[PDB]
């Protein structure tokens, strides 16, 4: 209702999996080894995390998820977080991915 | 053809001067700051001028192709329109090869027009035609 | 017996150190040739163009 999503900048280049953002804005700040959005579609959602963050503005991002649709021209939103997944006894019997998607087959986050 | 003033400044180091806010990026960031020394010193804050060669330049383009880094600014007729120290600014970045990096150069001179005046812009997209009921809600 | 045990140990040494020589000389020229790419200026080194 309320949600609202924070943009850091803009792809400016790729490469494999690493990419890197430039600011859409002077003045704005991206923490350390925070886990960024990227805007594939109008639905999709990648998810990408930081390494390193220059004096230009500039941010390097290893590209964890769908790299195959990222783009150059494509926004980047901070989810302002740590790289978090969710835990408990409920994700036992489900094989999952890394960040916590469940591959489907034939609250808590830490 | 150059203004004299206009090579004064370019001359001189600007990028050690006091600005609005502070600004991050690369070399871009430079071409900017050219842009807001010339407005605020001859042309006496009149920012806006320049921001309007920005909208009139979009549209020379459109008229002129993908290359026109090639054509000479300074003695161009679809150019002529367009104020003297944005051409100055043009021929420095066609020297340098940076005419790949003016909508970064625009979002750069947007942001210090914005804090010089004090202003912030915000963007909204319609899907044909606004509506005012909506605009309203807006 | 004793003698292809030998000889087998000596090839996995041989190309051991063949396979890290190579390695070596390649991360020697990368090396180099990175330091010279260090050695290039972000400078704008601005002229008169008129």
């Amino acid at each position: 209702h309320l949600e609202a999503k924070q943009k850091i900048g803009f792809v400016h280049g790729i490469d494999g999996t690493i990419a890197t953002i430039a600011p859409a804005a002077s003045k704005v700040t991206v923490p350390y080894n925070t886990v960024l959005e990227i805007a594939v579609s109008a639905t999709n959602i990648a998810n990408a995390l930081v390494f390193n963050l220059e004096k230009d503005g500039s941010i390097g991002v290893i590209l964890l998820d769908n790299i195959s649709e990222v783009r150059s021209g494509q926004d980047v939103y901070a989810t302002g977080s740590l790289l978090k997944i969710p835990v408990g006894f409920h994700m036992l019997g489900k094989i999952i991915n890394p960040l916590g998607k469940e591959i489907p087959t034939g609250t808590k986050l830490g | 053809v150059p203004s004299p003033k206009y090579i004064e400044i370019y001359q001189s180091d600007f990028s050690r001067n006091a600005y609005p806010l502070e600004l991050l990026g690369g070399s871009h960031v430079d071409f900017a700051k050219l842009l807001y020394s010339f407005a605020d010193q001859v042309e006496n804050k009149k920012f806006e001028v320049y921001v309007e060669d920005f909208k009139k330049l979009d549209s020379i383009i459109a008229e002129k192709g993908p290359f026109w880094a090639e054509e000479k600014i300074f003695q161009s007729p679809t150019f002529q329109g367009l104020s003297e120290g944005f051409k100055f600014i043009l021929g420095w970045i066609q020297s340098e090869g940076a005419i790949d990096r003016l909508e970064n150069v625009r979002l750069a001179y947007k942001e210090l027009v914005n804090e010089a005046r004090k202003e912030t812009t915000a963007t909204v997209i319609v899907a044909k035609e606004p509506s005012g009921n909506d605009l309203a809600e807006i | 017996g004793n003698i292809t045990g030998l000889m087998q140990l000596a090839d996995y040494t041989y190309n051991k150190t063949r396979k890290e020589l190579i390695t070596a000389e390649l991360l020697e020229i990368i090396g180099t040739m990175t330091a010279m790419h260090a050695g290039k200026k972000v400078g704008l080194k601005k002229t008169e163009f008129w």
